[PDB]
DNA sequence: GCACGAATTAAGCAATTCGTAATCATGGTCAT
DNA sequence: ATGACCATGATTACGAATTGC
């Protein structure tokens, strides 16, 4: 589905540069070169704080692939 | 509570004891006693070196898994 | 020859970001007077901060050149 | 696609355990899609053994459609791990922390609303309903 | 490395096993577990110390294979 | 620090444990 | 006589060093 070699699947980057690009060249467009940045930390996933007690009646929610949302 | 106290007890000593995988031995291996900030698995391996000093059986070496009572 | 006080930490790295932040790399590279502006990551120190290397200009900081001679 | 391979699986099941008959016939059946209703009346006599060559057939499609599904769940997963690896294509500083603030920014703002509403409705006041969340879950 | 000494973006993929895929295939791909020959291989050396992977000092007495074709 | 290449992210508490101190519970022999 | 004080084991805290997702 993505066009790549077989070992390529292990490998997410490739998954996704490979799939783009065959989109991207689907209607005669070009894609930049791959340039350099920097392997900088920033904030991250966020859990909120629980007071240790009990929790008789609860619900609970959640976001359908929170990210790509 | 009360049940699995006594149940535990009246149980083999080798479907109880704690399960670790024991490595980097020789370090804390001084004299065959526990070295400083020995593990407690190391501990107990190095106790078994010495119980079975004279017993001519197999012993323990760096990687391998232990059951430490 | 392009200096200043603590150069390579705040000032160099900072006009460069903001101008491919803002203009794109196509201008940031505008800098050497032949088109080639490489950034390298390390400043292994620490791996706190990243250096700049304009190919044309000699970047020195003063600071180093304070500290050393 | 795989709802509708599970529906004629149940549906070819049903056949096979009501209605046989002899047919030596074995027609091309088309795949991707569901049955017509027509057809399926037609072959409903296939005893068991012509019923089993069409269960198989659709459990094999079934097992493709699913595998498609986890494939197309794996790639949109990992899209956000991919587009925070420096050496991406594609990668720029800004949109993965907007993404990531993003997510916290509107995972509290949920919160904050569930206990807006929830001390509305209850009449209380100040307590914090919310028990324990992660970015996405509460 | 011409143009990249220049400074100038080379824009279109680099690695050109991709390039080979999209443009010989192009069309949706349409395949056959059948005819993948995966292969599982597990093995089984008889000796006294513990297999050492670079060493490769015995020889070899279990060898088994499996092919799907 | 020396081009050139796989990009599964280091670090936070989690949790452990041993050395030593401070402190406390208690006995041995004493001034009485 | 009767504690009273010096000497002798538990007890908990803190510090320092080591992995785990």
């Amino acid at each position: 589905y993505a066009k790549m070699p077989f070992s390529g699947v292990m490998s997410p980057i490739k998954t996704w540069d490979a799939i783009i690009f065959n989109s991207l060249k689907g209607e005669h467009k070009v894609i930049p070169q791959q340039g350099s940045h920097v392997k900088q930390s920033f904030p991250g996933a966020f859990v909120f704080e629980p007071k240790p007690i009990a929790r008789r009646y609860i619900m609970s929610f959640d976001l359908t692939s929170l990210y790509p949302s | 509570y009360k049940n699995f106290e006594k149940e535990y007890r009246q149980l083999d000593y080798k479907v109880i004891a704690e399960v670790k995988t024991a490595n980097d031995i020789a370090k804390y291996d001084d004299k065959g006693w526990p070295g400083f900030k020995c593990p407690f698995h190391i501990r107990g391996v190095l106790t078994y070196r010495r119980a079975v000093s004279g017993l001519g059986v197999a012993p323990i070496l760096d990687g391998n898994k232990v059951m430490v009572l | 020859i392009f200096t200043g006080w603590n150069i390579e930490g705040f000032a160099v790295p900072y006009i460069m970001n903001r101008v491919k932040m803002i203009l794109g790399e196509r201008s940031m590279k505008r800098f050497s007077p032949i088109g080639r502006v490489k950034s390298k990551l390390i400043q292994n120190m620490y791996g706190s901060k990243e250096i700049y290397s304009i190919d044309g200009v000699s970047i020195l900081d003063y600071l180093d050149l304070y500290k050393k001679f | 696609k795989m709802f509708a391979e599970e529906m004629n699986a149940e549906a070819i099941k049903k056949i096979i355990m009501k209605g046989a008959g002899s047919c030596s016939t074995k027609p091309e059946v088309e795949r991707y899609v569901k049955f017509s209703d027509d057809f399926l009346n037609e072959l409903s006599n296939y005893t068991e053994s012509v019923l089993n060559s069409l269960i198989e057939e659709c459990e094999k499609a079934a097992t493709l459609a699913n595998t498609n599904q986890l494939n197309r769940k794996i790639l949109i997963n990992s899209l956000y791990g991919a587009l925070g690896n420096i050496h991406f294509r594609y990668y720029d500083l800004r949109n993965a922390t907007a993404i990531t603030i993003f997510g916290q920014v509107g995972i509290q703002w949920i919160a904050r609303k569930i206990n807006e509403y929830l001390n509305k409705v209850c009449g209380t006041n100040d307590e914090d309903f919310i028990a324990a969340g992660d970015t996405d879950s509460v | 490395k011409r143009m990249e000494d220049i400074g100038l973006e080379a824009l279109g993929m680099n690695d050109f096993k991709l390039a080979y895929i999209s443009d010989t295939y192009g069309s949706e791909i349409v395949y056959d577990r059948k005819f993948v020959r995966v292969a599982n291989c597990d093995i089984e050396v008889t000796g006294d110390k513990f297999p050492d992977p670079m060493k490769a000092e015995y020889e070899i007495d279990a060898i088994t294979h499996y092919d799907s074709i």
